């Protein structure tokens, strides 16, 4: 067991009740084009076309052979594009139940299937995009393999759902997906989890590892750092538990399984809870009559890392398992920076808030100050548990020294790995953008 | 007085002793034997020289220039070679032209690498077919007001192996020429006499070498031809003379003796099924014609194609009797031209203005998926920049944009 | 007139200290008095000019193996003669210059110009180049010395300009102007001003 | 190319350069030595109370108005030797020509004393009017050297100048201030019982006194060195044995 | 042992050749861009200085000083030529040795060598040795300590300049001017040893 | 309404307005009075409450007890010395000839020996306040000039630099010298590097070093540490250097300086350094808040203790500074002030946890070393901190290189 000590469990209000319930009716879904790293699409559909479930919508120019498919049967109603004609989303209006089907196998045959057959089925069904690669968090090339596949069976994000509740309803599918992953991998499968019990695969190369402590104890980056360090010559793959259930369902029934269970929570949600939805569901329709009046922001994912769901982006992301809602903090306060902030959160002890243990805050989207240069009072070390130098790495990212950042350990990181550092920055830097720019340069230079 | 003699003797003795010690150290330490360099692993075509200096000195003796276009400056960056053996490291001065991935592949600049030790070299695509030729000028006439069409003959009916869009090496001797001697006809002379371009002259005291692009496709057997523009000085500082090589080429006529060599190129078309769009202007007509003829006559392809040309006036354009014939014999080709200087005697009723705006406003703004097309480019640098910006705003990534810029 | 073009270029266009990095040690050391700055400027100018002249005279015969030995022999002979003359006629100033009369040999300007220009040029052009580089060096030395001496002692060439409180005046000298950090800061601000008025010399961002 | 050519070129160049260098170096030695001597003679004339302008006048006045002499510290008697070319500073470093002082005796922190020291007698016709004693001691930053002119009674100071010191110009360099140097004239080196009595007084000496002089303002660490210089050089290990002879009319 | 330890400490800190005497400034300012490049240059300086000072001590004591060869004859006007000749020949010999036998040591420290003959630190160290009249062992220790101090100073400057990757310097100060100001500030802090009577 | 006024006059400072060149000052005032009111654009949609404004205001408040005790102590020392030296009509004439004295008496105070804490504090204020005002105004001029020329926004940090500079000078410092010192500190040490967060030296100590080496006669010696006309008196560190613990006597009152006196702050010296207790009370708050580095403070203490005990064990017959123990090193001079408020500057210190220990240890070792074996200077805290600023990045380099080794071994 690994115990994380440096971290932060954000005490935000509106904690979901871990009980699953039916969700609202969904009439639109979409695939978000900008959430895939390095993707340049080639469109296989145009507005007005009718599509089936698992039918291809577009391919990737820079990743040949990878197919992005439709999660529902219906009609293509919108193909949204932005600056420089970048694809934002492809919106399908639900209608009918047509689908493309694949091969199905018995539960005991899954552990010994051919790797090429597994890869063909996944790529054709479009479920191949559930995987991501560290470094660079990209969809793996269909011709490559990896020694380590990490399954994320825990969630430490604030207001996140409980993976145990979801998995206990789909034990057979979870185990079948683990068997398929064991056959797919060239080395081992790492099932990262908390201390409680889960369904287990009987294969010898599937291993369970328990992680303890606050956020980011539940991140695949932390798990990789502690069990299989990654570099330019060691590449790992990551996939979350619901995608594993989807893989198991795919290889058990020959059909693409697009059901989801997401957490709908936040300070402005009347009844925070877990809701059954569908991949890419419309968040505007999902949160209908679920929120308090006023100006609010709907986030696809966590408040630490997520996508502002407005306009053409108002759809559930591919890699997101929750929806967060909170108010917009546009208030101006007289000498608000100098008040004794009983109701102000901070990782430092400059406010009265930390003296009240167990207090939850109705946090908003305000930035508590203006942009400034870095004055390192030592907040990053309090929240970064990995074996790196946070201040030096962050200053390398700010300065744009990609070569130095790589040496200091940028290749091991995702945007979600610096969310807490962005959170606690007195200068209000946003480090995910800088990390992504650095990684883009590293990939460009070869 | 004795002190003077002592000082002289001691000064001389000390200097001589130091010199002798350093000479002995050099004789014992530095090697004096010969070293060898190999190419593509062959036991033949090896080169043996004394150690020291750049690799270019050794490779120049055998005539393997690898398109080395200058002895200094290095703005082109063409001087790269893959070194296979564990030789010297890549110096800090090479990373501007060689990426980190290429350096990991062994790419090195021949002009910087020191050859003081044995090394092994590999040259891509077996370029050993490069050769020098003795050629006769077939025709050197003009089709416009500032460009001239040079044709060359290859003896015994032989044909040089090449691919469309490539360029060749060309050399000239010491010469002096004056612009009044050129054969500009009456219709084009109207512009020359306005600036009095006949007043200019140029010279050089030693032979020179340059690179120029070819204007024919593989099945145009037996000849090599090029399109050359004049190189008059800028008007703000007219005291300087015009260009050397262009003036030299403009002087020759039918039957004259000339020498060429070094057919190279990296502007070759891709082999996909996507649409092809050809945008050109001014003197860049040569590679555009080469590619258009190649894809339509030799390969006989059915891919969609179109050629957009930016001219100056109705008397500045040429090869329309070829492009219109192509557009009629093949339904997969279309030609359009726009000019920036329509004089009243033209009464032009077609497109006007810079070609990029015409292209955007007539074809691309309503194109179904412009990012899937392939764009082949050649022309003035500023118009290239305008076109590249217009294509950037349409979401076309660099992999689908190709350009062979004249003059770098 | 190419001669005046060549002599004046190293003053502001290619200044040895402000654009090239050469001859900084003496600039830091001998600029607390304008008289010593002036004498050092003249000595460096003379030595550089004559070294360039002779090296270019024998440039075609220098054996490549011991060219450094030959060049340093010439330079050291000239500097030794200069040292003898200074100790014979300017004893006090030679005392003040201390070990830096000998360090004219390793003053980077002399060797830099001898190697870069003299080995590749004719005698008279090499002499002119040496004179011009000496002028460029003297510009910085004299300007730094002016401020250092004036603000550190209220004097110029030893003549009283700002009466001192000790002598009964009104000015309190700055003690930091008599130490190296003042020269460092002054040269830095000089480079700032020069590259403000001639922005073509600004270095590219890394 | 040929080692023969290399050797020929280097040898010829060395011959020319060496001839020039040696001729120049040997031709100017006398003038350099004259400059060095005149530098010292100017200071000695200055402290002697004689005005001289120019090298010629300095030489003329020094030759006829000053008579260098050698003195043995242990016995205070004059010694044979060429006083005009003696180098006490180097003689203090040679083992046979000097002694190592004791931690108690080394009050001025000089660490050594030469066996014989040079003194300069000031002439007035054939009569001797003053004797100039060279003294030195450690300050806060450097070793400080001075000349002190004493009358023929062996007690009264006629003047004092520090001709070599390296203290801070504002705090410790004020030993060279003419106004501070003027205070020394008329002071008595010894009390009525012939013990050293020069005192550097912090905060200013009492008005009208004949044993005390003002200390350097804000520079006590240099005033201490100045005090120690005289504490040592007026004692038995310095010019005390010679000054008793001088007091007894031995001039 | 205390005498030589005191000499070494004085050479390194109390009398740092880079930030107390201010010699070698041209390369101290130009090559301070990267820590490890400065480290290699400093190692080369250490070697050259610690071999140069003793050899010049021997030559001066056996030939040049007054009454060394014949009585009444001194050759001390040859000091400069002898010093610089020894330094140049030694630098070239060691440059050839490193490239010939130890290519990996050449890549580390030999590549910097052509210019370190013209480096005021070496010549000034030899001159100070002659002025102070050291012994042979004292000369060895003094040269080694001076080289070590110069290396320390240049490596500290390189560290500062690498820390400055996050700075925003005005365009007219980028490079030479700001490095000059940084060196002045370093000299400001090194004055803590000024009054030490070691 | 200030809120309505600020947004009413906004259009004047927008581009093309009447006052478009004073936009930096306008926005500074606006965000001083109210908060920006902005939201998050990207990345973490929630942010921590802390900001540079609160960091700087906390550091500024931490020194208030020290500043007030410093004013009171300066006044008391001056009055005691004046009454020791003069009395009667001579004292009346001395008072009439100094504005610091006759202003105090005009505002209702007294300069007699029975003066109370109010009179002493007022007399100290008439020395402290002019220095602080001059420093702040002169430095703000340069800050605003740089911001306007480079179109930056005026940030916080000079708010702390100014007070820290004003608290580390003798009560008698000339105002033109104070102006020159702050000019040097702000411009040469901070602004040319890009401003707050982008330098490597301590701006406040850089100006103090400038004064120290340019005008030593006004920031050293016996004539500057007590603001009494014509009074000459040494202070504890000088007296120890002269004669050991037995030499610690306050000549203004004839009493013996004790450890309790030095700890409470009943001794002359720089305005804000004297009270170790008052400095400790302030430092505890900012250490608890997590703004100051207890690793740096512990390193400084470790180094001081180790080197002082080594000197005590070695011993000496002629140097009385060898036998001063660590608990006496603690309470004399500016050691406590430097350790608590100047060695903890985040920008000038090491950025690594391991590096901070070495940084503090070096500062302490250098301070004790300069105190003991350097006869020119009685104190060494300023020089020690300025010297350790040069080597902090080298400690960072060593630590990060070890980290890179671990990483390449696939364990990090
Ligand atoms: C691979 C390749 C292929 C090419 N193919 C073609 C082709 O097919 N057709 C074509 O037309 N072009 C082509 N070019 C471009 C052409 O080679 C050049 O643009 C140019 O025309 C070459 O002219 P030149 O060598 O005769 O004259 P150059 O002597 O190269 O021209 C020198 C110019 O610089 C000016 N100059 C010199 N000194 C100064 C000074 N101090 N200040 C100001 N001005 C100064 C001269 O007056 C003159 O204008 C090609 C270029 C490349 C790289
Ligand atoms: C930069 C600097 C240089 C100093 N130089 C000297 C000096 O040369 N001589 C000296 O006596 N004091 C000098 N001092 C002052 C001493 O440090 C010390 O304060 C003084 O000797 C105390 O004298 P006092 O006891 O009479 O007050 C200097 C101070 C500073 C800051
Ligand atoms: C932060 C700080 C740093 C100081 N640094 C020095 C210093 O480096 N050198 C010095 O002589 N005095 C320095 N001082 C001043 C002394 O601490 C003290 O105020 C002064 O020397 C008074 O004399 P004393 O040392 O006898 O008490 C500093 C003061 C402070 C507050
Ligand atoms: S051709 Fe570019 S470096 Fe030689
Ligand atoms: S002048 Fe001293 S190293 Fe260049
Ligand atoms: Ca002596």
């Amino acid at each position: 067991m690994i115990t994380i000590k440096k971290g932060l469990d954000l005490p935000i209000a509106g904690t979901p009740s871990q009980v699953i319930s039916d969700g609202k009716a969904i009439k639109k879904v979409a695939l978000l084009g900008e959430e895939y790293v390095g993707m340049r699409p080639t469109m296989h559909v145009r507005v007005g076309d009718e599509v089936k479930k698992a039918q291809i919508l577009f391919e990737d120019k820079k990743n040949p052979g990878v197919k992005f498919t439709s999660p529902v049967s219906g009609k293509v109603v919108e193909i949204n594009r932005g600056a420089k004609r970048v694809l934002q989303s492809v919106v399908i209006e639900v209608a009918g139940d047509d689908q493309v089907t694949f091969d199905k196998f018995e539960a005991n045959q899954l552990a010994s299937l051919n790797r090429d057959a597994i890869k063909t089925q996944l790529v054709e069904s479009g479920l191949w995009t559930a995987f991501r690669t560290r470094p660079f968090s990209k969809v793996p090339a269909i011709d490559s393999t990896s020694e380590a596949i990490f399954v994320t069976a825990m969630d430490t994000n604030p207001l996140a759902a409980e993976p145990t509740v979801v998995i206990n309803e789909q034990s057979e599918a979870f185990v079948a997906g683990l068997d398929v992953l064991s056959a797919l991998t060239t080395g081992k499968v790492y099932v990262c989890k908390k201390g409680t019990s889960l369904p287990r695969s009987q294969q010898p190369n599937v291993e369970e590892h328990v992680f303890d402590g606050p956020h980011p104890a539940g991140l695949a980056g932390t798990h990789m750092h502690f069990l299989y360090p990654v570099s330019a010559d060691h590449v790992a793959w990551s996939i979350n538990y619901q995608d594993v259930i989807a893989v198991g369902q795919l290889f058990l029934t020959g059909e693409l399984y697009t059901q989801r269970v997401v957490s709908l929570a936040g300070p402005v949600v009347n009844k925070p809870r877990l809701v059954r939805t569908v991949m890419g569901a419309s968040l505007e329709q999902l949160v209908d009559s679920e929120i308090m009046p006023g100006e609010v922001r709907i986030i696809s994912g966590s408040v630490l890392s997520g996508t502002k769901a407005t306009g053409p982006h108002a759809y559930l992301g591919r890699y997101h398992l929750q929806v967060s809602v909170l108010r917009e903090g546009r208030d101006k306060e007289l000498f608000g920076w100098a008040m004794p902030g009983k109701n102000k959160f901070s990782v430092t002890r400059s406010f009265l808030g930390h003296l009240f243990k167990g207090q939850v805050y109705n946090m908003t989207t305000t930035t508590n100050g203006s942009d400034r240069s870095m004055v390192p009072i030592g907040n990053y070390e309090k929240v970064m548990p990995l074996d790196m130098e946070p201040t030096l790495l962050l200053r390398d990212l700010c300065a744009g020294d990609s070569d130095s950042a790589v040496r200091l350990g940028a290749l091991e990181l995702d945007e979600e790995d610096l969310a807490l550092c962005t959170f606690v920055c007195p200068g209000k830097y946003e480090y995910g953008q800088l990390l992504r720019e650095c990684l883009d340069k590293i990939e460009k230079e070869g | 007085m004795s002190t003077i003699i002592f000082g002289v003797v001691m000064f001389t003795l000390i200097i001589l002793a130091l010199v002798l010690v350093i000479l002995f150290a050099k004789s014992k330490l530095v090697p004096t034997g010969d070293i060898t360099i190999s190419i593509n692993g062959d036991p033949e075509k090896a080169i043996v020289t004394q150690p020291g200096g750049k690799l270019l000195t050794a490779l120049a003796g055998a005539g393997v220039f690898v398109s080395s276009a200058c002895g200094g400056g290095g703005s082109c960056g063409q001087c790269r070679v893959k070194i296979k053996s564990g030789g010297g490291d890549i110096l800090p001065t090479e990373l501007d032209h060689i990426s980190k991935g290429e350096a990991r592949e062994g790419e090195r600049l021949a002009c910087q690498v020191a050859v003081k030790a044995d090394m092994d070299l590999e040259l891509p695509e077996e370029i050993f077919g490069v050769k020098k030729w003795e050629c006769t000028v077939i025709s050197n006439d003009n089709k416009a007001t500032f460009i001239k069409e040079l044709k060359l003959a290859i003896p015994d009916g032989e044909s040089v192996p090449f691919r469309a869009g490539g360029y060749i090496q060309i050399e000239a001797p010491a010469h002096h020429v004056k612009y009044a001697d050129f054969d500009v006809p009456e219709k084009y002379r109207g512009d020359w006499d306005k600036f009095n371009l006949f007043r200019y002259e140029s010279k050089v005291d030693e032979p020179i070498i340059r690179a120029y692009s070819m204007a024919n496709y593989p099945e145009e057997f037996g000849i090599i031809m090029l399109n050359v523009r004049i190189a008059t000085p800028p008007p703000n500082n007219p005291n300087v003379p015009p260009g050397q090589m262009s003036s030299y080429i403009w002087s020759l006529k039918a039957g004259d003796k000339c020498t060429i060599s070094g057919p190279f190129g990296e502007f070759f078309a891709k082999d996909t099924d996507a649409e092809m769009v050809f945008i050109g202007g001014g003197a860049g007509m040569a590679p555009m014609r080469s590619h258009i003829f190649d894809q339509l006559k030799r390969l006989k392809s059915k891919r969609k194609m179109s050629y957009w040309y930016g001219a100056r006036s109705k008397r500045e354009m040429f090869y329309v009797e070829d492009f219109d014939g192509l557009a009629a014999e093949n339904d997969n080709f279309v030609w359009h031209c726009a000019l920036s200087d329509p004089q009243p005697e033209d009464n032009w009723t077609g497109y006007t203005g810079f070609i990029h705006n015409v292209l955007y406003e007539n074809y691309l703004k309503d194109h179904e998926a412009p990012e899937d097309c392939e764009y082949y480019m050649c022309g003035p640098p500023m118009m290239n920049a305008a076109v590249i910006n217009m294509l950037k705003n349409l979401g076309v990534e660099e992999e689908n944009i190709l350009l062979d810029d004249f003059g770098g | 007139k190419e001669l005046k073009k060549s002599v004046l270029a190293p003053v502001l266009d290619n200044n040895p200290i402000a654009l090239q990095v050469l001859g900084v040690c003496s600039a830091l050391a001998v600029t607390t008095k304008l008289e010593t700055a002036f004498v050092m400027t003249l000595a460096v100018m003379f030595v550089t000019a004559l070294s360039n002249f002779f090296v270019s005279l024998i440039r075609n015969h220098i054996p490549n193996s011991v060219r450094i030995i030959v060049q340093m022999a010439i330079i050291a002979s000239l500097v030794i003669v200069v040292d003898q003359i200074l100790k014979a006629y300017l004893y006090d100033i030679s005392k003040q210059l201390s070990v830096f009369v000998g360090l004219i040999i390793t003053n980077c300007i002399v060797m830099g110009r001898a190697e870069a220009f003299a080995m590749k040029s004719e005698p008279i052009p090499s002499f002119i180049d040496g004179i011009g580089n000496g002028l460029g060096y003297g510009f910085v030395l004299m300007t730094v010395g002016f401020f250092r001496e004036l603000l550190g002692s209220g004097k110029l060439f030893g003549l009283e300009v700002l009466p001192l409180i000790s002598n009964g005046g009104w000015y309190q000298p700055n003690g930091l102007m008599l130490l190296a950090p003042s020269a460092f800061f002054l040269i830095g601000f000089m480079i700032w001003a020069i590259r403000t008025f001639k922005p073509e010399q600004v270095e590219a961002k890394e | 190319d040929s080692i023969k050519k290399t050797l020929f070129v280097v040898i010829a160049l060395s011959l020319v350069c060496s001839i020039i260098v040696s001729a120049a170096a040997v031709g100017l030695r006398d003038k350099q030595k004259e400059n060095a001597a005149l530098d010292k003679q100017s200071k000695i004339l200055q402290v002697a109370g004689i005005e001289a302008k120019g090298s010629k006048q300095i030489v003329e006045l020094f030759n006829k108005s000053i008579e260098p002499r050698l003195v043995d510290f242990n016995t205070g008697d004059f010694v044979e030797g060429d006083a005009a070319n003696y180098d006490q500073r180097k003689a203090a470093k040679e083992a046979s020509e000097s002694i190592k002082l004791t931690a108690e005796q080394d009050k001025a922190k000089i660490q050594r004393r030469a066996n014989v020291g040079v003194v300069y007698l000031v002439k007035d016709g054939d009569k001797t009017s003053k004797v100039i004693l060279p003294v030195h001691g450690n300050g806060l930053w450097s070793m400080m050297y001075a000349f002190v002119a004493v009358e023929t009674d062996g007690n009264t100071v006629s003047g004092l100048t520090y001709y070599e010191q390296g203290e801070t110009p504002g705090l410790g360099g004020e030993v060279e201030n003419p106004a501070w140097r003027a205070q020394w004239v008329g002071k008595k080196l010894f009390d009525e019982n012939h013990k050293p009595a020069i005192k550097i007084v912090k905060g200013g000496a009492p008005q009208g006194s004949e044993h005390g002089v003002d200390g350097l303002s804000g520079a006590t660490l240099t005033s201490n060195g100045v005090q120690n210089t005289f504490d040592f050089w007026l004692g038995d290990m310095g010019f005390g044995p010679f000054l008793t002879k001088v007091r007894d009319g031995g001039l | 042992m205390e005498h030589y330890i005191s000499l070494l400490v004085k050479s390194i800190f109390i009398e740092n050749m880079a930030l107390s005497f201010f010699l070698g400034m041209c390369t101290f300012l130009a090559v301070s861009k990267k820590v490890k490049t400065s480290f290699g240059l400093g190692i080369a300086v250490i070697v050259v200085l610690t071999i140069s000072v003793p050899v010049n001590n021997l030559v001066y004591n056996l030939v040049l000083k007054p009454d060394a060869l014949v009585e009444g004859v001194d050759l001390s006007f040859l000091n400069f030529i002898t010093f610089i000749g020894v330094i140049a020949a030694l630098v070239q010999i060691l440059e050839m040795i490193l490239d010939r036998f130890f290519p990996p040591l050449y890549n580390a420290l030999g590549i910097f060598l052509p210019l370190i003959t013209v480096n005021c630190a070496i010549f000034g160290g030899v001159s100070f040795m002659v002025q102070r009249d050291y012994s042979f062992a004292e000369s060895v220790v003094y040269g080694f300590g001076s080289g070590v101090g110069w290396m320390l100073a240049i490596v500290a400057l390189a560290g500062i300049r690498e820390k400055m990757k996050y700075s925003d310097v005005p365009p007219g100060l980028r490079g030479l001017g700001i490095t000059f100001i940084t060196a002045g500030l370093m000299a400001l802090g090194f004055m803590s040893f000024s009054g030490v009577q070691l | 309404g200030l809120k309505k006024f600020l947004e009413d006059i906004e259009h004047h400072f927008e581009p093309g307005g009447k006052h478009e060149k004073w936009f930096a000052l306008y926005e500074a005032a606006a965000t001083l009075f109210y908060t920006p009111g902005l939201v998050t654009k990207r990345s973490s949609h929630v942010r921590d409450s802390v900001d540079l404004k609160r960091i700087m205001i906390m550091v500024w408040l931490a020194v208030f007890p020290a500043m007030f005790w410093g004013m009171y102590n300066a006044g008391g020392q001056a009055i005691a010395a004046l009454n020791h030296l003069y009395s009667g009509d001579q004292l009346a004439a001395i008072v009439a000839g100094n504005w610091h004295y006759w202003l105090t008496e005009m505002l209702g105070g007294t300069m007699s020996s029975d003066a109370g804490w109010g009179s002493k504090m007022l007399l100290g204020a008439t020395y402290f306040l002019p220095i602080y005002a001059t420093v702040f105004i002169v430095g703000a001029f340069w800050e605003v000039l740089f911001c306007m020329v480079r179109k930056h926004e005026v940030n916080e940090g000079f708010f702390v630099t100014s007070i820290l500079f004003a608290l580390i000078v003798p009560p008698t410092l000339p105002l033109w010298q104070a102006a020159l010192g702050i000019t040097f500190g702000v411009v040469v040490a901070k602004e040319v590097f890009g401003g707050t967060g982008r330098n490597f030296l301590n701006p406040a100590l850089a100006g103090r070093a400038f004064l120290f080496f340019a005008y030593p006669a006004q920031i050293s010696g016996d004539l500057v540490w007590t603001a009494a006309d014509g009074y000459s008196g040494a202070t504890a560190l000088s007296q120890w250097a002269q004669g050991g613990a037995g030499a610690l006597i306050n000549n203004a009152t004839g009493q013996t300086i004790t450890w309790m006196d030095a700890f409470i702050g009943n001794i002359p010296g720089s305005i804000g350094e004297v009270s170790t207790l008052a400095l400790m009370i302030g430092a505890a708050f900012i250490v608890y808040m997590g703004i100051a580095s207890w690793r740096i403070i512990g390193g400084v203490m470790i180094g001081m203790i180790l080197l002082s005990t080594l000197f005590n064990v070695i011993g000496s017959d002629t140097n009385a500074m060898f036998n001063m123990p660590w608990h006496w090193h603690l309470v004399l001079g500016g050691f406590a002030f430097g350790m608590f408020f100047m060695a903890t500057d985040p920008v000038s210190a090491s950025f690594t946890n391991s590096g901070k220990w070495a940084y503090g240890i070096l500062i302490g070792v250098m301070c004790v070393l300069i105190r003991v074996v350097n006869p020119a200077y009685p104190e060494g805290m300023m020089l020690a901190i300025l010297f350790a600023n040069l080597f902090a990045p080298l400690f960072d380099h060593v630590v990060v290189e070890r980290n890179i080794k671990r990483r390449l071994a696939r364990y990090g």
